[PDB]
């Protein structure tokens, strides 16, 4: 009596944060248009009785393009009849997990590449300090951050940092027992929420179909981008789909040769609103 | 041709795109990726060094006189090329298992075209254009 | 204890899309229920048969304490179960169309319709394979997306769950407000059934019947061309033959016979008819097959007691929902009783014997009110309350009126 | 796309899990070139299976020429001692 | 004695979810349990008949001398009978999802729900493949974990026993709180059923019908070549041949047939059936398959008996602990009545022939009050106590008053 064992053993699973740390735009065309006024002036100092000079509000607008972004799988049918699990099953969450993947790139890459704002460390007072002078950089630029994006060996640094290590110089031990988990790491710096990314999020240029971003996402060397201090409402993500709100996911048979499959769509841009809003934490 | 993942090696998905699917018999052993030309009424071998044999290639790994799955011009593969190459460049079956550059090669026309660029013993992108047979 | 469910639901997300299903049935998979139904043949006929077993017998409303509801409608006295008989003036027919798509699609879905005067109009039903539901964190429906073939284009809209009314008899668990098609739990079974029927006819095309062979030459001798067959072929041809046509040939010249090869396509129609019935729920007597021993004795009452209880077990299913979601709602919106009340709809049993009944009332009559015997009978009560109440018969009271 | 045989799909196949395990139970050597087919070898990737005899029950059964005990048929692997 | 166990139990120390089979209960197997159960055809169809059987012919709540216990609830009187009607108005619903859920999984599962104001909703079931329980040391369950699939992973949760409430069917022993499912118990008799189901099917497609076999060329004649067949193909193709097609051929062409090879599946299938319903504890018959000598006498009296003892066994284990450890905690956390009252919950037999229990009333009514007689006749008892504490009849009471 022949009993198989029925299990299979997942693959590594990236970070998916895109969708609660930016402000998500459901757009009703796959191009459009957000409108962005002017800054704030300074009034006139004026002659009793002179003629008081125009000085209007101006506008200008940033662009969305929604990339399509697409992950399909076909198996011949008579493998559908043999696989020791629901084949489908399996082929449906690896296409809805490669789009969430693909959100979270070109959420990641837009976020540290187009940051207007930078704080270098130097290779040195990297935990606590390095998220306080970069809201500095924000706050000179008289924006507010209240998120904070964060690479793998930025976050492990941050967690040796004694000011949060030690429960009495945090005021509470929960980043000790519970790391990314405690309430203080999602409550730093008047920053209320950290959204930890996963390493190979970040566009490199090295995977297929994408031409990679400007900066390196990391904190390991000279000059890596490891975190991002920013405001959530001046970052745009904008989802199109035509059949619906959301991620689109097919199934079909090829009419003609006992072949199955399954297709995923989305189409996703990410803008800044305002890139002044956003500083960069390099090593 | 293979992915490494940790501890793992992963075969490759060797059929990126197209729908040109056909089945034949094999000549001798075959391994996925390979390039294989017609040598019998039906029967496909493994590709030799220069122009002149090239139909497609090998989907799955067989013995001497099991059917074939063949991915014919039209489709686009993960294939092994012994050197290195970039986009544009035209590929041949190399005598080897993998692919080469024409350029590299004695011929003067090529089967598929590089779609993504990879070093000496690496796995390219490539999508087949053209069959190759006998001209004399 | 809570006030809100504290375990959680095995649902949100519709799993890799949500407001279109991922993992869970699409607009596709609902046309594929309807494409089931719509094609005819034998599947559509018993699925057609259970629908009428499960509420083509009709229904009864009731009300617990009817007589204190008494109320003018419209200067004329009603209680709420004249009311809702007057609400409902054709429940016989929705609830076999209802009960019907609720056993093929996994819900039955609708609408409250007014009047202008904004008065109760209808409930009206909705095209069940063009709807979708939308559910929550907790499994509670939310919003329904509709699609409709329209000129080629699919219209498409979502309305809110506060608004439409929705009925599911099947259901994967107690907490699946969305529940299950029988048909697509049951698709693999539908299909091996139409392949083996397909089968089946095809065999009997090739195989039940005899077919002439001529063959033509001496064995080892001169060999015979195409156009020399096409010659003999018009003297045997089957088309111009007829039953008494008799042959004269040299002896080179053979008519063998391809008999009718035997193959037991009955006992293979029983086996497909069998599964199909089993899946289906439904005896195998339903399919227009019979079996050896099953159609008599305790065999026969376990069989039709098993068939019995289902039916029960989808009315009580059924008549719980209607009433919370369709018609207490239109007592509330529409009408001046007290919509709180203990209001049920009984669904007839299809398989109940009048004879049988009548041979208990003999039996034991003498135990049972007036009012118990003709709702037992499918009767009106008597009109006066003292007899409907009383335990002697209405007749027997009559005769010792007219002795007094 | 992927096919039934194709290399990276080998694993979901339930008759890739049934076969291979015949194989190790039939088997009389790690030599696979003496008992199996090239189809066998190639479609079930014996040479990854860990195929040596040790998983044959008849590695472990007696089969004496002459039994006066009616000691042939014993595994060695079900007595006390094992 | 003493107020604690002192005999030990198998339990693996404790933490672990440990059941029958000397090990732990995990979340697989219970989406296993979920897999056979939602995946239709027979074998679903089967336990079903089994949940129906058990707990599909509803419900009856009494509480002993209730009369005593006559209250004003909402300064309106009720007994605790009434109270509990009003408390689960839909107890034949949830007791056949929790007696279905009961036999299928190890145990049913749920919590206590209340409304907004704070007093009792309803019991509410959970999913009872999501929820794991954790026994100590001596086997009691300490805690629930729970896994459920959310938006493509997996949320997961503790919840303290000391809220939720379960129900426990089937036990490996009487001190056994996680209990055993029958379908992970029959697991192989499950899969060895599929498996010749399956093979059954394929040996029909391939043995089950004639097929032709055209031979062509002389016997040490000529070589004919796959080329040379292709056109013979063409001639004798069975895809546009029809009933009545004749051939003419030359000598040196063989119209062979593989007949239709001959065995006796409908034996393998009342075999394969044989084996699952009595190890799912059915008899044969609820399988669609029957048997000779069986269906009549004393040996159907016997195969009756022993399924209704098993429904009797299975009814009186979950009425005994929904009351103890569903209904008892709503009337002592949010009625005014007492929790020590002797309540029970009865759930009707499904195979009473009502003709019998009618044959009964006439042969011995005599004997019985008119309350026990309503009682036996499932009918309200009469609503004046003298006659329904009385023995003869209440028509024979009317007639003699009448008589005054
Ligand atoms: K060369
Ligand atoms: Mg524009
Ligand atoms: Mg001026
Ligand atoms: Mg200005
Ligand atoms: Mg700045
Ligand atoms: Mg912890
Ligand atoms: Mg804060
Ligand atoms: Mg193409
Ligand atoms: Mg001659
Ligand atoms: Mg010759």
């Amino acid at each position: 009596r022949e009993q198989l064992l029925e299990v299979v053993m997942e693959g590594r699973e990236l970070r998916k944060v895109a969708r609660e740390a930016s402000n998500v735009i459901n757009a009703n065309t796959r191009v459009g248009d957000v409108p962005i006024a002017s800054d704030e002036e300074f009034a006139r100092p004026t002659g009793q009785g002179a003629e008081i000079r125009d000085d209007g509000e101006t506008y200008t607008t940033v662009a969305w393009n929604a990339t399509k972004l697409t992950e399909g799988s076909r198996v011949t049918d008579e493998m559908r009849d043999q696989a020791m699990v629901d084949l489908i099953e399996r082929n449906i969450q690896r296409v809805g997990a490669s789009l969430e993947n693909g959100i979270n790139r070109v959420f990641l890459t837009e976020l540290v590449d187009n940051a207007q704002n930078n704080h270098d460390t130097a290779g040195s007072n990297q935990g606590y300090q390095a998220l306080n002078s970069a809201v500095g950089e924000v706050d000179k630029d008289d924006f507010r951050p209240d998120t904070y994006v964060t690479h793998p060996d930025y976050r492990t640094q941050l967690f040796n940092d004694t000011n949060l290590a030690y429960a009495n110089r945090a005021g509470t031990n929960e980043v000790l027992r519970n790391r990314e988990d405690a309430p203080i790491v999602g409550d730093i710096a008047g920053l209320d929420m950290h959204a930890a990314m996963s390493s190979a999020t970040y566009d490199d240029g090295t995977d297929i179909g994408w031409s990679g971003g400007s900066e390196t996402w990391g904190f390991s060397s000279d000059g890596d981008k490891g975190a991002v201090v920013y405001d959530r409402d001046n970052i745009h993500t904008i989802l199109y789909a035509p059949n619906g709100q959301d991620v689109e996911i097919k199934d079909y048979e090829d009419p003609i040769r006992d072949i199955t499959g399954v297709n995923g769509r989305l189409h996703v841009d990410c803008q800044y609103s305002q890139g002044r809003s956003s500083a960069t934490v390099q090593y | 041709a293979t992915e490494t993942q940790g501890e793992h090696t992963f075969p490759v998905e060797v059929l990126i795109s197209g729908e040109e699917l056909r089945g034949y018999t094999a000549g001798e052993a075959l391994s996925a990726g390979e390039p294989v030309y017609l040598s019998g009424d039906y029967e496909v071998s493994a590709s030799s060094a220069d122009g002149g044999e090239f139909l497609g290639v090998n989907l799955y790994d067989v013995a001497s006189g099991e059917p074939v799955a063949l991915a014919g011009d039209d489709c686009e593969v993960r294939v092994e090329v012994s050197e290195q190459v970039t986009a544009n460049d035209e590929i041949l079956p190399d005598g080897l298992g993998t692919f080469e550059t024409v350029a590299t090669s004695a011929a003067s026309a090529g089967v598929a075209i590089v779609q993504e660029g990879a070093a000496s013993g690496e796995v390219c992108e490539a999508y087949i254009f053209a069959v190759q047979g006998t001209t004399a | 204890a809570s006030s809100t469910p504290q375990t959680n639901v095995d649902s949100m997300g519709g799993g890799h899309s949500y407001q279109f299903n991922g993992q869970d049935l699409t607009f596709e998979d609902l046309r594929d229920i309807k494409d089931v139904r719509d094609s005819g043949g034998q599947v559509a006929q018993l699925m057609d048969y259970k629908a009428l077993l499960n509420f083509g017998e009709g229904c009864e409303i009731h009300v617990e304490g009817d007589d204190e509801t008494k109320q003018l409608v419209d200067g004329e006295p009603m209680t709420l179960s004249e009311w809702l008989e007057d609400a409902f003036p054709h429940l016989d027919l929705l609830v076999l169309d209802l009960g019907g798509d609720a056993l093929w699609y996994p819900y039955a879905v609708g609408e409250i319709q007014e009047t202008i005067t904004g008065e109760f109009k209808e409930a009206l039903p909705a095209e069940p394979w063009t709807l979708m539901p939308e559910s929550d964190a907790q499994g509670k429906v939310q919003a329904w997306h509709q699609r409709t073939k329209t000129h080629g284009g699919y219209q498409t809209q979502t309305l809110p769950a506060d608004d439409l009314w929705h009925i599911v008899i099947n259901k994967a668990s107690a907490r699946d407000e969305v529940g299950i098609s029988e048909v697509l739990r049951n698709k693999d079974e539908i299909q091996a059934f139409k392949q083996n029927e397909a089968a089946i006819n095809q065999a009997i095309e090739l195989h039940g019947f005899p077919q002439r062979h001529v063959k033509v030459g001496k064995e080892d001798g001169a060999p015979v061309r195409d156009n020399d067959l096409r010659r003999v072929r018009t003297i045997f041809d089957p088309r111009t033959t007829d039953a008494n046509t008799a042959y004269f040939t040299g002896q080179d010249v053979d008519v063998e016979t391809l008999e009718a090869h035997n193959f037991d396509y009955s006992a293979i129609h029983e086996m497909d008819m069998r599964n199909l019935t089993t899946a289906l729920g439904l005896p195998l007597e339903a399919g227009n097959v019979g079996a050896d021993g099953l159609g008599s004795g305790k065999p026969a009452e376990l069989r039709f007691a098993l068939l019995k209880l289902a039916i029960k077990a989808n009315q009580r299913s059924f008549s719980v929902q209607f009433v919370e979601r369709v018609m207490r709602p239109v007592v509330r919106d529409y009408s001046p009783f007290d919509h709180e009340a203990d209001i049920r709809l009984e669904i007839n049993d299809p398989l109940e014997d009048i004879g049988e009944v009548a041979d208990l009332i003999q039996q034991v009559g003498d135990y049972m009110t007036n009012e118990q015997v003709a709702e037992k009978l499918d009767l009106p009560a008597p009109e006066d309350d003292e007899v409907a109440d009383s335990y002697r018969s209405p007749a027997d009271m009559e005769k010792d009126e007219a002795g007094v | 796309m992927q096919l039934r045989r194709s290399p990276g799909m080998r694993p979901m196949d339930r008759d890739w899990h049934q076969e291979r395990a015949r194989a190790r139970e039939q088997a009389y050597s790690s030599d696979l070139t003496s008992q199996f087919s090239e189809s066998e070898i190639v479609k079930y990737e014996l040479d990854t299976a860990q195929i040596d005899g040790s998983d044959n029950p008849r590695t472990y059964i007696w089969n004496r020429t002459i039994d006066l005990f009616g000691m042939n048929g014993t595994d060695v692997r079900e007595l006390r001692n094992r």
